[PDB]
């Protein structure tokens, strides 16, 4: 999900865009501005929430040694979903 | 006490003699250098620069420091005689390309945070 | 006799026993002028006496090379000359005297 | 053989430092404070000499941090305060010295937790 | 043990002297060298027809850098700043902040490719395999500025080279 | 001692200690201290006035004959009164051994040059003068060897800035390479890596 | 399970490697 | 090498040695570019017991150098830094070139 | 591919006439190979 | 007697000529002084390792090995046996690379220029091994102060054996080009003769010693990794001229081939770095599954290991001579001092004496036979 | 005076009566490893990291809590005390999470530094770790209790220094947790200091979250001007 600046520029995933009065825009005229189209926040927002029937789950990011360090996530708080600190995946206990 | 090992001189008279010798050598070398490296300065300007470089160290009162400075000065003189140095090195003494840094309080206050 | 010792610039010494004897006698003569209690004197006296005894006790050159543990007797003459020059230099220097002065308090303190 | 000269040491003319970086800079001689994020005290043993902070600005390209003085990252280590002060005077730098701060000893006692009538009685543990 | 290289004594009989004289007067060794060069002329050269053939490389080869992401598509970098700390040339600049969802992500990740020495320390100090030094080596530039990479450029490089980057990591990750 | 620990040699330790005591006995006028490392390295600390004698002895004595000068360097410790530390590394081929001689000096006291003993020292000494400012007396030709012509300051001193004071560019106004005060687009990031919780109790110092 | 597998010389080692200088003589007096 | 027999004969005669036996261009005789996975055995200190770290730490066994004749604080035969180096042998594999 | 040739010449590529936006009949370079064929072509693997 | 300046490795040479003769020769160095030794003081030991590849950029892994040995001696650890065998193997490969460089460039400066290509093909092959083992052709940084960074890929030893079994005829073709050629002999025979005493006093090492008849070698007299478990001969010169040193370097190539064969046959199994995770980082899997391993990986790649205080001088027999490092540690992860001793410094210092009463063209031959790479000279 | 003579590694020191072993070791010049002892807080004796050996005494004592008596020889570098430190660090790290890259206390963690100096370099823990739910005690302190090592230092600071008694321990054994047991915000003018005392990243600064690493930062010693305390 790439947005467009009021001037006409593309806003990066960090929210960076030169405003109307900033001269540095001249570096892009007759050239292009490098913006990555794939936004990690939007891509991780659409992931399904995994359902496990255990009070504590483990996440290694998938792939074993090719992922991130293994972590353990508590699912006692039924208000929200447990999120991996590295991967950003979500886990949640089967309420009802 | 405060007794130390000498380098070349024992008191200030001998150091002053060596300084005078070095000044004579640089003074005689100035026009030969100006011609040889094909300078843009005059001989009077070069000798004025030599005088300024000498006067920069006029506040030294230690014969050891003075004769070590004299050793260094002979080193650059030897560099200049043998044309080890390029044209650029000789100029590095004049700072021709540097903007003039003002010294009054108001100018420094306006230009930047530098005290 | 052999030729081409193998070291560049080092010549083959015909009749090396006489040269060794003269050099060791010169070394002892120079050591004589050093004070008796100086460590350098006694150590070099012991060394030179041992080597002179070995060279007077072996007319051969190959067996003498094996016993002297230096090899290439010409190198033994060279080292004898070096020792003689060092003996004269140290007689001039007089290094048996006490220390010139101690270093400052933390001169050799490491770390910092 | 010995000059036996009587004058304070000053090697300023021999170090090659520009004139402006000598009479304008102000060195600070101090024992660095303990990082309160950690309880270790091995970084508070030696004395440090450091220069004053000068201007840093943002690079128009890439937005990096640009500086103009050479002595920004220069930190020197000394065994004692007197050694650091002697070095600063010899090099012709004006210095500020503040004395070492040592944590005063404290009377710790576990049995004071379980006090019969004093207020050191801990609520839990 | 030791060998002698040049302590061979030539023979002084008439046959050896005559052989040496014939060598001097008829130039036998020069013709021998000519024969060696002629022999080398008639064998296949070792040249490859660049850019159609390419020199052999290995999965361990390290060229242009890239920032990878998880199969879900969310970037692996967690702003731990270990690559910045290990970089021998100080060629990495990192700035981070909490994201909209509270994730620990970088808001600035620059590599100065004119300062980089391509040692691979960054890709081996990374705990999450986010920064890698991929197999691309043909990225010569017409200006100095375009060799100053930012986060978007590295992310595009990762998206562009992910296929063979992942293949190489699969081939070589058991040695790491 | 498992395969993860470097093994100790005791024969060489004892031999080096005995030879150090021998050198100390022969030359009590100059030798101030003798040390043997845990990895069998013998180092001798002497008074500066004994550079020419001691080295000569080590070069010329029959028991020593340290004929080779491996390296000559200087170490800068600003906290010491005698700032600079001159180190001579010698190799003996006859006895297959190595020795180290250590000396101290400051900015103004010169050191006698050992060119008369080892020719190899010549260039080495020049480098020291170029990099630390230590003056060597009675040198055949003492001048800069590494730095640029007219370079001001000695870069290997601990108080010299890492990036120097001046930088070189080309100016089309004067049509030549000029030197200007240094300005860095990205300043060198200074990392504080020293940790608390000392690592080696064997090197602990008294708390004065 | 799996047994150790790393780069090792083959059983019985490798074949002899020639290293001596080989300068043949063509032959004519 | 796909060289005709006459050219091989010419090159071998010119060089004086058999070139086809040992060619300087690499062919199918090299190892394959795709290899099986390795296993890479573990080190010696990968034990689960009797593996306390204080017993296998090299760094903490380093000690400050031993001082002899701190100047601030008998026959006596002379010594050498080490026993003299014994003479080398003359390579009874190819003593001379 | 031609396995009868020596190593280095046993694999090669004939570049296309027209890439994304220019005519590459004459202007070809090694950056036109896609990553999978880049891995196969540089002999990082035996499997196309 | 005219003074002329051969200006712009890159070298400036100030020489006075009396006709054809050379009277005084003065090399002016520092055109490649980058200030490496000062920059090392601002890095950790692991960060300071890659500087040694660039020191002597023709024999990289030898500088890596010397630095690693010095740091190991200061740390009081020893590498595993397989790491040592790999180190000696790649050191001999590096020696082959350096000697090819030296001989081929010497001949190229003389004017031969054909063996340059003939042997740079083999240099390219040797480069592939470096690339395969580490991922970089030249500045690999493979040898680490605890061992080696990674293990050999499963097909490397077979390719090394296949390369090394055909190298002898390459050396033989080189010898056909150069050894018996009369022009090469007249260019190199009786040129730059140095006596044993003068070579020893001036600080020479390596072939400059061995060419003068001095029987010295650090791999034999003071062996370091496994060099006492391999057998090889040490060629010794007789006249101290350029021709003798050329022969010595060629015979070193052959002896390096011999050692390479022995190292291939006796490669042992095991790990590749010291199994002490406070000096060498743990494996990626262990780091990603264990807590101590993660803490140690973090601390080693951010702060580094602390080396106990002390000073060492560690020297190895690099292909150019005795290459040493004087390393001083104050007890932190950042070395206090790193002096680097390269044989090129002493050799170029002795150049002035080596070229007394020679032609102008012989100075090129002398510089070539000294094999001076100015990265190690200037540092 | 009434000073008693004790020995640390065979070196004599004169200490006041009531002085602990840890303080005597400080006087000689050694810092005993610690996790729960704070010189500004009361003694707890929980973590057992400060276990040191007394000569001719078969049991190790807790240095932070054990008063020293005349004639003892404290053996800080004995094999017994080193093994005690290694075991205690192993137990501390058994259930700790692999969160170092994402932890705000990366290069300034006492757990990491004391594991590098006084612990082993590998694990023999083959089980699954525990995980606890994070608390929410306000917008100033970020709470990740999975990193908590239960040194009860925040509890002591809140109860004694800040005079606020909402922190505590709920539960028994391995699943004992630190918190308020209710949705409550730990609000006081001294609430930020629990960030400093906590040796681990369990309590961190929320406005500082993810912003920097300790080695990057430059430290400038200055004065507060928010009030007249200075
Ligand atoms: C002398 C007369 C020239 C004859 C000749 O050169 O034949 C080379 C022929 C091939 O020898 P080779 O180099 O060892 O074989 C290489 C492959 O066979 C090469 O086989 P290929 O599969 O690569 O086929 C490539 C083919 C076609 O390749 C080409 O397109 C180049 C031909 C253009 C030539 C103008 O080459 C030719 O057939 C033409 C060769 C030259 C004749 C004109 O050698 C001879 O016939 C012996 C002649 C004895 C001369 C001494
Ligand atoms: S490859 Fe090396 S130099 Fe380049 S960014 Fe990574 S760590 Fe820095
Ligand atoms: S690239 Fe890797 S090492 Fe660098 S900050 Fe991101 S996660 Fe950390
Ligand atoms: S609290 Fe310390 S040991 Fe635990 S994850 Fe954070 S940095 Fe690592
Ligand atoms: S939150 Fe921190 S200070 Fe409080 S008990 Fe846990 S580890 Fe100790
Ligand atoms: S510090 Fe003493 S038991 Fe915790
Ligand atoms: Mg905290
Ligand atoms: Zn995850």
């Amino acid at each position: 999900g790439v947005r467009t600046s009021p001037t006409g520029e593309k806003v990066t995933h960090t929210g960076q865009a030169y405003d109307d009065g900033d001269y540095r825009r001249v570096r892009f005229s007759d050239r292009q501005k490098e913006v990555n189209e794939n936004f990690a926040i939007d891509l991780i927002a659409e992931q399904p929430v995994s359902e496990v029937g255990s009070r504590v789950i483990s996440c290694d990011g998938g792939g074993g040694a090719l992922g991130h360090p293994r972590v353990y996530i508590n699912l006692d708080k039924e208000t929200k979903t447990g999120t991996c600190g590295y991967c950003g995946l979500q886990f949640r206990q089967p309420h009802h | 006490g405060t007794s130390v090992k000498p380098i070349f001189s024992r008191d200030m008279n001998e150091a002053k003699r060596r300084v005078r010798e070095l000044y004579r050598a640089w003074y005689r070398e100035v026009p030969n250098t100006v011609h040889l490296f094909q300078l843009d300065i005059s001989v009077k300007q070069g000798r004025d620069k030599v005088r300024e470089m000498f006067m920069k160290n006029a506040h030294v009162t230690d014969p050891r420091v003075v004769d070590l400075l004299v050793i260094k000065g002979k080193m650059e003189l030897e560099e200049t005689i043998n044309v080890w140095k390029q044209r650029t090195h000789i100029m590095r003494f004049f700072h021709e390309t540097e903007a003039p840094r003002p010294t009054d309080f108001l100018s420094k206050f306006y230009v930047g945070h530098d005290p | 006799l052999k030729k081409t010792t193998g070291l560049v610039g080092l010549a083959v010494c015909e009749t090396p026993h006489e040269r060794l004897k003269i050099l060791y006698t010169k070394i002892l003569d120079v050591l004589g002028q050093i004070p008796k209690n100086a460590a350098y004197r006694k150590y070099t006296e012991q060394i030179t006496n041992e080597k002179l005894g070995m060279v007077k006790a072996e007319p051969d050159v190959k067996k003498l090379e094996e016993q002297l543990q230096g090899g290439q007797i010409e190198e033994v003459i060279l080292q004898a000359e070096n020792e003689l020059s060092l003996a004269r230099k140290m007689l001039r220097w007089k290094p048996w005297e006490p220390l010139v002065e101690e270093p400052p308090a933390n001169q050799w303190k490491w770390p910092i | 053989q010995l000059i036996a000269v009587d004058e304070k040491l000053d090697i300023t003319t021999l170090t090659g430092v520009p004139e402006e970086h000598i009479k304008t800079r102000k060195v600070r001689i101090f024992v660095p404070a303990r990082n309160n994020m950690q309880s270790g005290v091995n970084n508070t043993k030696k004395w440090k000499m450091e220069f004053d902070t000068r201007e840093r600005w943002e690079n128009p390209l890439m937005g990096w941090s640009s500086t103009a003085d050479p002595l920004s990252n220069l930190v020197l280590t000394f065994s004692t305060k007197e050694d650091a002060v002697a070095f600063a005077e010899k090099n012709g730098w004006s210095f500020d010295v503040e004395e070492r701060k040592v944590p005063k000893p404290k009377s710790k006692s576990y049995g004071a937790n379980f006090s019969w009538n004093k207020r050191t009685r801990v609520s839990t543990k | 043990t030791y060998k002698f290289v040049n302590m061979r004594e030539p023979s002084m009989d008439m046959k050896s002297v005559t052989d040496r004289a014939a060598q001097t007067l008829l130039w036998t060794e020069l013709v021998r060298g000519l024969g060696m060069t002629l022999s080398y002329l008639f064998r296949e050269p070792a040249t490859i027809n660049y850019p159609f053939e390419k020199g052999p490389l290995s999965p361990r080869f390290r060229g242009e850098h890239a920032l990878r992401r998880y199969p879900s598509g969310e970037e692996r970098c967690i702003a731990c700043k270990l690559c910045e700390a290990v970089c021998p040339a100080q060629a990495i600049t990192i700035e981070a902040e909490p994201r909209a969802d509270g994730s620990r992500r970088t808001t600035r990740y620059d590599i100065d490719m004119t300062k980089c020495i391509y040692c691979g320390f960054c890709q081996e100090a990374c705990p999450v395999d986010a920064i890698v030094e991929g197999p691309n080596f043909e990225f010569s530039t017409e200006t100095h500025e375009e060799l100053l990479y930012n986060k978007e450029k590295l992310l595009n490089n990762g998206d562009k080279w992910e296929a063979e980057i992942a293949a190489n990591i699969q081939a070589d990750y058991l040695y790491r | 001692t498992r395969p993860t620990i470097r093994p100790r040699n005791d024969v060489v330790h004892k031999q080096l200690s005995a030879f150090g005591q021998y050198v100390a006995e022969i030359l009590p006028k100059y030798v101030q201290q003798v040390q043997v490392s845990c990895f069998n390295e013998l180092e001798i600390f002497i008074h500066p006035d004994g550079v020419i004698p001691v080295l000569t002895f080590l070069r010329d004595h029959t028991n020593a004959q340290f004929k080779s000068l491996a390296d000559l360097t200087a170490v800068d410790v600003p906290t010491r009164q005698n700032r600079f530390e001159i180190v001579y590394n010698l190799l003996s081929l006859r006895f297959n051994s190595r020795i180290r001689v250590k000396t101290y000096t400051d900015e103004l006291t010169p050191i006698e040059s050992s060119v008369t003993v080892y020719k190899a020292a010549n260039w080495y000494e020049r480098e020291i003068w170029d990099m630390f400012g230590v003056f060597f007396a009675n040198h055949p030709d003492l001048r800069r060897i590494l730095t640029d012509y007219g370079f001001e300051g000695h870069p290997f001193r601990k108080d010299f800035p890492l990036s120097g004071y001046v930088e070189l560019r080309y100016d089309d106004e004067v049509k030549r390479v000029v030197a200007e005060p240094v300005e860095l687009a990205q300043e060198f990031r200074k990392f504080d890596l020293n940790s608390p919780w000392e690592a080696f109790p064997a090197y602990r110092q008294p708390p004065e | 399970a799996s047994k150790v597998k790393q780069d090792m010389p083959p059983p019985g080692g490798y074949g002899p490697i020639d290293y001596k200088r080989n300068l043949p003589r063509r032959g004519l007096s | 090498a796909s060289a005709t027999r006459v050219i091989q004969l010419l090159r071998n005669w010119a060089s004086g040695r058999d070139l086809q036996a040992k060619l300087q261009l690499r062919y199918q005789e090299i190892s394959k570019r795709t290899q099986p996975p390795p296993k890479l055995p573990v080190g010696p200190s990968h034990k689960l017991s009797n593996n306390y770290y204080c017993t296998r730490d090299g760094r903490r066994e380093a000690m400050p150098p031993s001082i002899v004749m701190s100047s601030q604080k008998t026959e006596k035969k002379a010594v050498t830094p080490a026993p003299p180096i014994k003479r080398w042998e003359l390579s009874k594999d190819q003593p001379y070139l | 591919e031609d396995n009868k040739q020596f190593f280095g010449r046993h694999r090669w590529v004939i570049y296309t006439t027209e890439m994304n936006g220019r005519d590459t009949f004459w202007d070809v370079d090694g950056s036109m190979v896609p990553p999978e064929w880049h891995r196969w072509l540089h002999c990082m693997t035996d499997d196309p | 007697n005219l003074t002329l300046n051969f200006g712009p490795g890159v070298l400036r040479l100030v020489m006075e000529l009396s006709g054809e003769m050379v009277r005084k020769c003065d090399p002016h160095i520092g055109l490649l002084h980058r200030g490496t030794e000062k920059l090392i003081e601002y890095k950790t030991y692991l960060q300071a390792l890659p500087y040694f590849d660039r020191l002597d950029y023709v024999s990289m892994m030898c500088n890596e090995q010397a630095y690693s040995l010095a740091v190991e001696k200061l740390l009081n650890i020893q590498p595993p046996p397989r790491a040592q065998w790999i180190r000696v193997l790649f050191g001999e490969i590096t020696r082959l690379l350096n000697h090819i460089m030296a001989v081929t460039t010497h001949a190229l400066d003389i004017g031969a220029m054909t063996p340059f290509f003939w042997m740079f093909e083999e240099r390219e092959k040797m480069f592939e091994f470096y690339e395969r083992v580490s991922g970089a052709r030249m500045h690999a940084a493979y040898i680490r102060p605890g061992g080696v960074h990674q293990d050999l890929p499963l097909g490397l030893l077979d390719d090394i054996y296949e390369f090394s079994k055909n190298f002898s005829f390459r050396i033989d073709e080189l010898e056909e080009m150069l050894t018996n050629n009369r022009i090469w002999r007249n260019r190199t025979v009786d040129i730059g003769v140095v006596t044993a005493e003068d070579a020893l006093n001036y600080g020479f090492s390596g072939v400059m010693l061995r060419g003068s008849g001095i029987q010295w070698d650090l791999r034999k007299t003071q062996p370091y990794d496994v060099y006492d478990q391999v057998e090889f001969d040490v060629p010794i010169g007789s006249r101290g001229d350029c021709y003798d040193r050329y022969l010595c370097r060629v015979e070193e190539m052959r002896q390096s081939l011999r050692i390479i064969s022995q190292c291939l046959n006796k490669m042992p199994p095991g790990e590749i770095k010291v199994d002490d995770a406070k000096v060498s980082p743990p494996k990626r899997a262990e780091m990603k599954t264990s807590m101590e391993s993660l803490i140690h990986h973090f601390k080693l790649y951010t702060e580094g290991y602390q080396v106990p205080p002390g000073a060492t001088y560690t020297a190895i027999e690099a292909p150019k001579g005795e290459f040493g490092v004087y390393l001083v540690s104050d007890g932190s992860s950042r070395p206090y001092r790193c002096k680097i001793k390269a044989p090129g410094f002493a050799h170029l210092a002795g150049l002035d004496k080596m070229s007394k009463g020679h032609m102008l063209a012989d100075v090129v031959a002398i510089i070539g036979t000294q094999d001076i790479v100015f990265g190690e000279v200037d540092r | 005076s009434n000073l008693i003579e004790v020995f640390v590694d065979g070196q004599s020191v004169m200490v006041e009566p009531g002085t602990t072993v840890l303080q005597a070791c400080e006087k000689v010049g050694m810092q005993i490893p610690r996790f729960c002892y704070h010189e500004r807080l009361s003694v707890a004796g929980n973590c057992r990291m400060c276990l040191v050996e007394i000569e001719k005494a078969p049991k190790v004592v807790a240095a932070c809590a054990m008063p020293v008596m005349k004639g003892w020889n404290i053996l800080t570098n004995s094999e017994k005390s080193k093994k005690a430190r290694e075991g205690v660090m192993e137990f501390l790290l058994a259930n700790h999470p692999l969160d170092c890259p994402i932890c705000d206390q990366g290069g300034e963690c006492d757990l990491q530094d004391q594991s590098m100096m006084f612990g082993s370099d590998r694990s023999r823990f083959l089980e699954g770790k525990r995980a606890v739910e994070d608390k929410n005690i306000g917008p100033l302190v970020k709470t990740i209790m999975t990193r908590c090592i239960q040194c009860t230092r925040c509890i002591r600071f809140a109860s004694e220094i800040a005079g606020v008694d909402d922190l505590g321990t709920t539960g028994r054994g391995n699943d004992m947790q630190v918190g308020t047991y209710i949705e409550k915000m730990f609000m006081s003018e001294l609430s930020g200091n629990i960030i400093d005392i906590c040796p681990v990243g369990a309590l961190t600064s929320k406005p500082y979250a993810f912003t920097a690493r300790p080695w990057e930062t430059r430290k400038t010693e200055s004065i507060d001007v928010m009030d007249a305390v200075g």
